[PDB]
């Protein structure tokens, strides 16, 4: 049990991994707010 | 409206420090979070 406690102090990447995924997905969520899409702008107020 | 940038949202005074010949700034994502007043040229946060 000692043992564990310095490997671990001193490996968690399948909980690491569904995070980054969630963040990556949200992320180009956001960054498609500004593509046009064939439109002059992406901006409803221009 | 900023000399320009058209917006909505909750006016506060920053404690950021901008370079002086930058007007506002973005986030990561890309939206405007703070501007400089052309006037007074104070830093102020824009908060939904
Ligand atoms: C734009 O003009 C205003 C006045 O029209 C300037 O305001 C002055 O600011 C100084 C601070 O250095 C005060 O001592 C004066 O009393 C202010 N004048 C008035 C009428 O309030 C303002 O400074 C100008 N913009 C810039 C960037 O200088």
């Amino acid at each position: 049990i000692g043992k564990i406690q310095d490997s671990l102090s001193s490996a968690l990447g399948k909980l690491q991994d569904v995070v980054n995924h969630n963040a990556q997905a949200l992320n180009t969520l956001v960054k498609q707010l500004s593509s046009k899409f064939g439109a002059i702008s992406s901006v409803l107020n221009d | 409206n900023f000399n320009g940038l058209t917006g909505t949202g909750v006016l506060t005074e920053s404690n950021k420090k901008f370079l002086p010949f930058q007007q506002f700034g973005r986030d990561i994502a890309d939206t405007t979070d703070a501007v400089r007043d052309p006037q007074t040229l104070e830093i102020l946060d824009i908060t939904p």
